[PDB]
């Protein structure tokens, strides 16, 4: 594997591609005879037998197939003999099958029942199957022959339901709702080379490999390319992938299923000629003649003296090579005909299909048809039209052409057999090679494949013409004796470099793998001689790892030379590089981008441009003929884009050619046409991939160069030409002079519909212009800018669509190009792609960057939005900034004062130094500062430090103050994170309650269970909306003023999105301080904030008491490494990362713990095991494993993961989401043992996680987002919480950390984490939800007030020190009244439209109901009004789980199409039916999950999770719609809703039992009682103990759980009572009182289980008689043993009414009591 | 005696070759040099932005004249010294000898808080003298416009001296002003023309601050291919955007629908 040679691939080479011929030898069948004539040779073979089976032979009908198979069958009777010996294999195995049979065998069918064992996988009980779980991959060689299998195989299974599709989506959906994808081999290449995280290729579950002996064509290895990929790919996943060979009969088909991973004694299955449907005979002519001309018409002689022995007798279809010799040979061999009166034979006779014939050639409009079609000849080419073409076969089949001249074309996509066929010529023009060529062996065996009808004709006569040295090859293909050998040692290089790209292959031995999976490494191991091997070496290597490795060591130095590759000789190690993506993302070969890379620069000419074009490696073989030189010289003199190489030079030939395409120039030279369509199709891809290289360099000039050619290629024409012309269905002869009348296009949008007529003197075009003119895409920009620092600008970019959608020119997308440059228009700072879809084309989209500025002010910037597709599309934003204003510099940290260290003694109190003492000696530099003024002071502090810098302890130092000041004192301490907030609770509630004996609690979310907590607890820990919820009620609640210390942390969050609300309580504790007299102390802990003195000043807290410290202080030194990675293609860029990760660790940390951050749950385990197999490779495996062998069992084999297991075996664990709460603790616990020294984190779980490291690596910076399917950068906020992580102080002298980004996301990092962070309010887009509180509670009665309660915010000191962040334009005080005043106006008057608040004289608010249901339940005002718009009189459960469901409140929680069926199929696993349900909205997602969980569906491992968020709101919205029902004076709603809340609680639904709820009770449960009859949880408390294990005994506890059910479920007393029933008046003061009582005490609280939050007994009192649907007077409450309540409601006039008294539940089941009145009124 | 008919022409238009010249023209902007030694001293210092100056280059013909207007700002304490702050690029053509500019001057929003400083040109041919044209252009623009004062604009020059760009900038004397208004003569030594006419000027090139451009509304900047679509009462709005270079596509549309024309 070191003493190695460097071979010459190329003299490795099969040049003849197809045409090379292994054997030597050839031997025919018996009955042959070779016959001399003069000038050519002929070779007949006679027809075969079909020898007479043998053998168990039956036909086997489709009625004995299995029956779903059997609609594929329809209008089949019984399988031909190749289907019935293979319909087992294929329909009753999964077998990987290979199929050789001749052409017209039947082989289209058997691959038709693979397919249909594959569909009967998924077959659901609805009858329709499951598209989600399958998709099938048919591997057709020609375009036209796969958009035939389109048709066919989508006729044949559309009684299933299923989609095929071919090419719809390489011009991006494309995959999805497409259960049988038809493509050819290299399509299926460049999608599958591009892998991301797909969701095509995990989907495959059958390949379908189509005329598989294309391996021997020049364009074999990309089968050999897709076969190694998925096979390989097997293994690696151990996800089984079915594959079909379809093959002709040709040797080495052992070795093609060897290659398939075919058993040969069960999938391979070989069918020699004689199965041919009809018998061929066959006829070979061989020409002596070299001169060119004579050997032209002794072909032109042959021809006519074949057609002549078949004229009147037989149909002949002869084959020729051209679109332009199909009509030329037609009339060569119509007119010799003539010439000697030979046409009595063809027509001549009055025939019944002479006029038809005759009178089909007059509605033919073809015009060389209509000359050959009356008399009995034909053609047939692509360059017909479509009805032309259907023309001619539609005669061909009714037996009516007698001649029929065609090319390729027909015989690949068209089933059109004909009794002769005649290949005239096998020389067919090369633009590739450059040359003339023979045939491909894939289009003679096709061709020859048509002759004979296989109903009418007892035998075929095929008749091929071809130069006498040819004759042996030919005969060799058509006799199953050409070799089937593999031409891939040629493509070596690209294919290798594509397996690197996608992360398969990653050093020398992987290649050597992948390469064993190759056809050419079976051949080279069968026949080694053929392949430059000798059996002398074959045997110094058997298995050929030699041979292989100096094959790989080759390809990779070229690779490596050529900059695609990085190829390290000593480790054989690959890295991966932006180039070498390119080249394989876009199909391009490995020497053409190495010019790319040398000649492109940022100063490009459009004249270099083209040249460099011209250079690409595809055009190696162009050169310039002597014949071609003078009209190639005609146009080098006019061209427009001039050329400086000589037309010596083959690149200004390919130069001028695709001048000359763009411009429409049609050229005489046959080579030169050929030629001209070689280059120009594949400018395509070529051009893109220039663009994409200089659009990720940032290089302005030339991407709009690049990205103009690629649209001018793409639509042929120049940008001068009018882009009207762009509508292809617009008259060409009216842009003529538009064009020529010399004035700008965008004129043409200021100007009516008569006007345009004038101005091109055509008045009849009219409004059919200015149809256009608004159809072309056009958009309008206008942006915010918002600066940051001094440094840094953040754009608001708005984009409004100013063109009318049309689908018919516009299509479902229009993708544009944002493009952000610098003052010279040099530089691009700033890019991304946008998308407009057809369904948003009349909305504004907002778009969000960042850009880098320097001080002294640059004049603009420039923002263009280009099309993607249109020409002369395009807007450019100058954005000028001669009226910003910047932010000012941050002024310098508080200095950290060289105190001594503070000892735990300092503190004075034995308790408290308890809590500290053994933990460390002294604290930290930070905490000694601050001490006096926390500990020794009751001012208000703030303290900015960066993470891991200890602030927890000082929040600690004033909550000891607080305990010896008042002995029940409370504090409240808020973070914004509810995974921070459990990790302080459990510190805490140890600290506090444990050794102090305290009451540390921690908020529910339920908000009566919150709200004792305040006044049992001394320190209450929670989230900010959870203290919203309560700080609301602040007049009405005295547990929130009585607030001794109110300290919040990470209080820089409030820049974030949940920022606001944090914003909101904070703001609201130091107004509730300003109403009492005793002030509420305010403790602020910060990351390091560059504005930390408006947070201070905002929270009232001296300058002496604000401490603001910078990054540079933080107690252990953190070294921070920013490493910038090139590949803008993130899976990609995450494979680059991959070896970096590792070396990282050895060199910043081989010792000490690691802590890995990836972007994905997946990304763990694959980074995981990434760290693993690289320290294998570097024999150091088990490093990261400081534990040992068998301590460590005792922790393993805990977990349902088996690579967990293995990954910690090798010392490296990995943390998400998936994972359950037992399997992270006992990962965590074995890295803070020192047991594995590695970790892999989602970065979902870096605010709950509790271990630190050593080292710190960030691999990549952005994620996924399944909504809008794009990719999102971390907030910075994550980034420093993840740099927090590198931080034990008593462990480490220091923390290092690696952040692995984008180079253009570098700098960003630079200037946020090195210095301290600048933070925003984003109050004003949120103000709605806030303001409503407000009016609720009387703290804003008019707009004066809500101006007022903004001046407390931090939103209103912010926006004088950075006001165009705002929108400000000045800090005048009028300014400031002005802009808060229309926020003002604005925020009340939504409010008032949606029915939450009242407005009176413009002046006045005060709250509706809807607003104070909306504040008490914590609801968006959004939601609020849409529950009034649905609801009504006539509503119960299945339309209150309806309108529940689509609420703001569950709206962005993503929704993931791995499910489309499920739900779809979960719908079909619900009591309440969905009205054209489509599945498609997060809404209609929760609502079955809704009904999923009340149904109790386990449905999969973390959707359940999900559903836990969705359970946590759903409480809050039943009851607010029970408030919604019950004003409006609704009964039957109102108590639907009461009891899906108990429903909803319990799981269960009205139409089930009420012993649901009890533990552990069996399922069916429900009918095993009603044998007795006993369904009702009262019995089950009342029964005697030998057998009240009534019916069913469960073990010892699981009745005493029920115990404990029955002992806490609600046995309340009720008493009512009707005050004064002898005194009633119509309309006068009522009082109705109801006593409850508790036959208990409390035993805490509901029980719940299937219910996440603990949640407590609610009660509603409710009157109203059924019958009229009324409510009349309602009420809830709490009980707690006895209370009373009382209803006051109003007597309805006279009469002799009687109500009913409802009493229900919120939780429980089974309890709602209910009496009716005795009342009488006068 | 001689078989005729021999040989046919084959067309080699002239523009092509200097559009393959023009392509080169990004490498004269790494060596520019500004003519020194001077007599010194005195008028006022003009500093000319590296940005845009090497733009101007960029944009330009070899042999074909290009000219933008100049405007600017002095700094906030020393009104001795003026800051080029923009270059104006309006419809023109020229020749190998000056440039035909519209009679009307650039009037945007963005320049009115700017004084105007003259005009920057290019040349084939670095020169000793000032041209005589180049003093009738600059005088009979002030005699229309009264905004140029003859000790406030000047007239920069950039000559193509091989393989570099050399910068020397003028201003009018009231004798040349005189002489320039009646000038009619425009070959390359009429008569009143004398060295008397002109001054040098202190030309100082910054990377400290950056200039912009500001380009035709509508049009372009570039119409010596459409010379007869030029006119010297042409009126013309601006937009703030960078210019295109002389042989972009849409200063030539003729080549590329002429050839497309069969
Ligand atoms: C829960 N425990 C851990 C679990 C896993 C890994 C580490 C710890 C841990 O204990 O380490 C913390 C802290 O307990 C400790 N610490 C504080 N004062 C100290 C002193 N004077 N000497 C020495 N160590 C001191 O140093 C770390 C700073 O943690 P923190 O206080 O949270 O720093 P922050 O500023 O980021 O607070 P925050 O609001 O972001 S949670
Ligand atoms: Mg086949
Ligand atoms: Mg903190």
């Amino acid at each position: 594997l070191a003493p190695r040679q460097v071979l010459d691939l190329e003299d490795l080479v099969f040049t003849q591609g197809s045409h090379f011929m292994a054997n030597k030898r050839c031997q025919l069948p018996d009955g042959s005879f070779r016959r001399q004539r003069k000038g050519y040779e002929e070779v007949h073979v006679p027809a075969l037998k079909p020898k007479p089976f043998g053998s168990e032979e039956q036909l086997l009908p489709v009625e004995k197939l299995p029956k779903y198979a059997q609609a594929g069958f329809e209008g089949f009777k019984t399988l031909n003999r190749i289907q019935s010996k293979l319909y087992r294999a294929a329909l009753e195995t999964d077998e990987n099958l290979l199929l050789c049979a001749p052409t017209g065998a039947g082989k289209t069918n058997v691959a038709l029942m693979c397919m249909l064992r594959e569909i009967g996988k998924h077959i659901n009980m609805d009858g329709t199957i499951n598209v989600d779980d399958f998709k099938i991959i048919y591997i057709a060689p020609m375009r036209s022959l796969v958009q035939e299998m389109v048709g066919s195989f989508g006729k044949r299974l559309a009684t299933y339901g299923i989609t095929v599709a071919e090419l719809t989506g390489d011009h991006q959906e494309e995959i999805s709702a497409t259960q049988i994808i038809v493509c050819t081999p290299e399509k299926w290449d460049i999608i599958t080379r591009k892998g991301g995280e797909r969701t095509y290729t995990q989907l495959v579950r059958l390949i379908i490999l189509d005329e598989i002996h294309l391996l021997h064509d020049d364009r074999g290895p990309v089968l050999e390319a897709l076969v190694a990929r998925a096979i390989r790919n097997i293994e690696m996943t151990q996800e089984d992938v079915r594959l079909i060979g379809l093959s002709a009969t040709l040797p080495n088909y052992e070795d093609v299923a060897t290659f398939l991973r075919v058993d040969p004694a069960k999938g391979l299955f070989y069918f020699d000629n004689s199965f041919r449907p009809v018998p061929l005979e066959q006829t070979y002519v061989g020409i002596t003649e070299k001169k060119a001309i004579k050997r032209f018409q002794i072909m032109n002689e042959i021809v006519y003296e074949k057609i002549m022995e078949h004229a009147g007798k037989n149909q002949v279809l002869v084959f020729v090579h051209s679109r332009k010799e199909t009509g030329k040979t037609a009339r060569a061999i119509r007119d010799m005909c003539l010439e000697k009166d030979t046409l009595g034979l063809f027509l001549r006779e009055g025939s019944a299909s002479t006029e038809v014939l005759r009178t089909e050639a007059e509605q033919c409009k073809n015009l060389e048809l209509k000359d050959l079609l009356p008399y009995g000849f034909a053609i047939h080419h692509a360059g017909m039209t479509r009805v032309d073409r259907t023309l001619v076969e539609d005669l061909f089949a009714d037996k009516h052409i007698q001649v029929l001249v065609s090319t390729a074309t027909l015989a690949w996509g068209v089933n059109l057999p004909a009794h002769t066929v005649i290949i005239k010529g096998t020389q067919v023009y090369s633009p590739e090679k450059g040359r003339w060529t023979e045939l491909g062996a894939l289009d003679i065996l096709q061709m020859l494949g048509r002759a004979g009808r296989p109903q009418y004709d007892t035998k075929g006569e095929g008749i091929l013409i071809t130069s006498h040295g040819e004759l042996q090859y030919y005969l060799s293909l058509l006799n199953q004796q050409l070799p089937i050998e593999s031409q891939m040692v040629s493509k070596l290089p690209d294919m290798l470099n594509a397996e690197i790209v996608l992360g398969n292959v990653q050093n020398a031995k992987d290649a050597v793998n992948w390469l064993g999976y190759a056809y050419l490494y079976i051949r080279m191991l069968r026949s080694p001689t053929l392949y430059g091997i000798s059996h002398d070496d074959l045997k110094g290597d058997p298995l050929l790892d030699q041979r292989r490795l100096d094959l790989v060591h080759t390809a990779a130095l070229m690779l490596d030379k050529n900059n695609l590759v990085k190829y390290d000789k000593k480790t054989g190690n690959f890295q991966v590089t932006e180039l070498g993506r390119i080249a394989s993302h876009y199909y391009i070969t490995n020497d053409t981008v190495q010019t790319y890379n040398q000649l492109l620069k940022p100063t490009l000419s459009e004249i270099e441009l083209f040249r460099v074009f011209s250079l690409s490696s595809e055009f190696k073989n162009i050169t310039v003929r002597e014949e071609e030189k003078l009209e190639l010289q005609k146009l080098l003199e006019r061209v427009p884009i001039p050329v400086k190489e000589s037309i010596e030079e083959p690149s200004a030939k390919i130069n001028v050619l695709l001048q000359a395409f763009i411009s429409q120039l049609k050229l005489e030279g046959f080579a030169l046409m050929a030629d001209m369509v070689y280059v120009t199709q594949s400018a395509g891809r070529l051009m893109r991939a220039i663009f994409e290289i200089v659009l990720n360099r940032g290089w302005a000039q030339l991407t709009d160069k690049t990205l103009n050619l690629c649209k001018m290629i793409d639509k042929r024409m120049w940008q001068s030409m009018c882009p009207l012309r762009q509508f292809r269905k617009l008259p060409e002869e009216v842009v003529k002079k538009i064009e020529k009348k010399n004035f700008p296009f965008e004129r043409l949008y200021d100007l009516n519909h008569n006007e345009i007529g004038e101005l091109i003197r055509m008045p009849k075009m009219g409004k059919t212009i200015h149809k256009y003119v608004h159809l072309f895409p056009k958009l309008e920009l206008s942006v915010h800018l918002q600066p940051i620092t001094r440094s840094t600008l953040k754009v608001e970019l708005t984009i409004t669509p100013d063109f009318q959608w049309d689908e018919k020119v516009h299509g479902s997308s229009e993708a544009f190009w944002i493009l952000v440059e610098d003052v010279d228009s040099e530089v691009i700072l700033h890019h991304e792609y946008f998308l407009l879809k057809a369904k948003y084309a009349q909305d504004e989209h907002l778009i969000t960057f960042f850009v880098p500025v320097f001080e002294p002010l640059p004049p603009q910037y420039f923002i263009r939005v280009v099309s993607d597709r249109w020409l002369s599309c395009e807007t450019q934003l100058p954005v000028s900034f001669r009226h910003l204003i910047l932010p000012e510099k941050y002024p310098p940290p508080t200095e950290l004062l060289d105190l001594q260290p503070l000892p735990v003694s300092a503190l004075r109190n034995s308790a408290f130094e308890s809590l500290y003492q053994d933990k460390f000696p002294f604290f930290n530099p930070i905490q000694t500062q601050v001490f006096n003024t926390v500990y020794n002071s009751d001012d208000n502090v703030f303290v900015g430090a960066p993470t891991g810098s200890g602030k927890t302890i000082c929040a600690e130092f004033a909550i000891l103050r607080m305990l010896l000041q008042s002995s029940e004192g409370r504090c409240v301490y808020i973070t914004p994170m509810e995974a921070l907030a459990e990790q302080v609770y459990m510190d805490w509630y140890e600290k506090f309650q444990d050794r102090l004996n305290k009451k540390v609690v921690l908020l529910t979310g339920e908000t009566s269970t919150d709200l004792k907590l305040l006044g049992k607890g001394n320190i209450i820990i929670s989230t900010p909306e959870k203290w919203d919820i309560l700080s609301r009620r602040w007049k009405q609640r005295k547990n929130v003023q009585n607030i001794n210390l109110f300290v919040v942390d990470e209080v820089h969050l409030i820049g974030g999105e949940n920022g606001p609300v944090l914003e909101v309580i904070c703001s609201r504790m130091r107004y509730i301080s300003s109403q009492i007299e005793r002030p509420i102390r305010i403790v602020a802990l910060s990351s390091s904030l560059s504005n930390a003195k408006d947070v201070a000043h905002w929270l009232g807290c001296s300058a002496t008491s604000t401490f603001n410290f910078h990054p540079n202080v933080r107690p252990v030194p953190l070294e921070l490494h920013i490493q910038g990675f090139n590949i803008s293609h993130t899976q990609t860029r995450l494979l680059s990362m991959a070896k970096p990760v590792y070396h990282a660790i050895t060199k910043h940390s081989p010792k000490k713990p690691v802590i890995v951050f990836v972007p994905s749950r997946k990304q763990t385990r694959l980074t995981a095991i990434d760290i693993l197999t690289t320290c294998a490779a570097d024999i150091q495996r088990q490093r990261f494993l400081h534990c040992t062998e068998k301590d460590l069992i005792p922790y393993l084999e805990k977990l349902s993961d088996s690579t967990l297991k293995e990954t910690l075996l090798n010392g490296v664990g990995y943390l998400h989401e998936g994972l359950s709460p037992m399997e992270r603790r006992l990962v965590e616990q074995l890295f803070s043992s020192g047991a594995i020294q590695v970790v892999v984190a989602s970065r979902s779980l870096c605010w709950g996680m509790n271990v630190a490291a050593h080292l710190v690596i960030i691999m990549d910076t952005q994620y996924y987002n399944g909504k809008i399917h794009a990719y999102v950068d971390y907030p910075i906020y994550d980034v420093l919480q993840m740099v927090g992580h590198a931080n034990r102080p008593l462990q480490d002298d220091e923390g290092r950390c690696v952040i692995m980004c984008q180079g253009s996301k570098k700098d960003f990092f630079k200037k946020f984490l090195y210095e301290p962070l600048p933070v925003e309010s984003h109050l004003d887009h949120c103000m709605h939800d806030h303001f409503n509180a407000e009016i609720v509670t009387k703290t804003i009665e008019n707009k004066q007030d809500a101006v007022d309660y903004l001046t407390w915010t931090f939103l209103y000191r912010r926006m004088t020190q950075n006001p165009n962040y705002y929108n400000l334009q000045g800090i005048s005080h009028r300014h400031l009244s002005d802009h808060l005043s229309e926020l003002v106006e604005q925020t009340l008057s939504d409010l008032e439209q949606s029915k939450c608040i009242s407005i009176e004289d413009e002046m006045d608010v005060a709250p509706l109901n809807l607003g104070m249901i909306a504040a008490y339940y914590y609801i968006n005002y959004t939601t609020i009004e849409l529950f009034s718009m649905s609801l009504n009189a006539k509503t119960k459960v299945r339309g209150l789980i309806e309108i529940i469901s689509n609420a703001a409140e569950y709206e962005n929680i993503p929704i993931r199409h791995h499910e489309d069926n499920l739900l779809r199929q979960l719908a079909q696993k619900v009591p309440h039916k969905l009205n054209n349900p489509k599945f498609n909205d997060p809404h209609v997602k929760t609502n079955l999950l809704l009904q999923a969980h009340l149904s109790r569906m386990q449905l999969s491992a973390e959707l359940q999770s999900d559903t836990e968020e969705i359970l946590s709101k759903a409480i809050r919205l039943i009851q607010a719609c029970v408030d919604v029902l019950s004003s409006n004076g609704w009964l039957s709603p109102a108590l639907a809703a009461m009891e899906l809340a108990q429903m909803v609680t319990q799981a269960m639904w009205s139409k089930d039992s009420y012993l649901k709820q009890l533990p552990h009770f069996t399922s069916e449960h429900i009918k095993r009682c009603t044998d007795k009859g006993v369904e009702s949880v009262f019995d089950i408390m009342e029964m005697e103990d030998e057998e009240r294990n009534a019916l069913l005994q469960l073990t010892d506890s699981q009745i005493a759980d029920v115990a404990r059910f029955c002992n806490r479920y609600p046995n309340i007393e009720l008493s009512y009572e009707v005050v004064d029933k002898d005194s009633i008046r119509s309309g006068g003061p009522v009082v109705v009182l109801v006593q409850l009582e508790r036959e208990e005490e409390v035993t805490g609280p509901v029980i719940a289980p299937l219910f996440p939050q603990k949640r407590e007994e609610g009660w509603w009192v409710v009157i109203g008689d059924a019958k009229s649907n009324s409510l009349i007077s309602i009420k809830r409450l709490t009980l707690q043993q006895k209370a009373k309540v009382k209803l006051d409601f109003v007597a309805p006039a006279t009469g002799a009414h009687n109500y009913t008294l409802y009493f229900m539940s919120d939780a429980y089941m089974g309890c709602d009591q209910e009496y009716k009145f005795s009342v009488d009124v006068k | 005696p001689l078989g005729s008919m021999t040989q046919t022409f084959s067309s080699k238009t002239e523009w092509r070759v200097r559009a393959i010249s023009a392509a080169n023209l990004h490498l004269r902007t790494n060596h520019i040099y500004v003519s020194s030694d001077d007599i010194k001293e005195t008028g006022y210092t003009y500093i000319l932005p590296k940005n845009v100056l090497k733009k101007f280059i960029c944009i330009s013909d070899l042999r074909a004249q290009i000219a933008g207007y100049l405007y600017g700002v002095s700094p906030p304490d020393n009104p001795q010294v003026k800051e080029i702050r923009c270059i104006v690029m309006v419809p023109q053509w020229g020749t190998h000898q000056t440039v035909h500019l519209p009679g009307q001057l650039p009037q945007h929003e963005y320049l009115k808080e700017m004084e105007p400083l003259g005009w920057i040109h290019t040349q084939p041919n670095e020169s000793p003298q000032l041209s005589p044209q180049d003093v009738t252009t600059h005088a009979k623009i002030m005699a229309d416009n009264p905004s140029w004062d003859g000790e406030k604009t000047i007239i920069i020059t950039c000559s193509f001296t091989p393989g570099s760009c050399t910068l020397t900038a003028y201003k009018l004397t009231p004798s040349g002003y005189e002489w320039g208004r009646q000038n009619t003569d425009k070959g390359n030594n009429p008569k009143g023309y004398l060295p008397s006419h002109y001054e040098r000027v202190q030309m100082l090139l910054s990377d400290r601050f950056l200039g912009f451009f500001m380009v035709p509304a509508q049009s372009s900047w570039n119409y010596n291919f459409m010379g007869v679509r030029h006119d010297p009462n042409m009126k013309y709005e601006l937009q703030l955007a960078n210019p295109k270079e002389f042989y972009h596509e849409v200063h030539r549309p003729s080549h590329f629908l002429n050839f497309a024309l069969l």
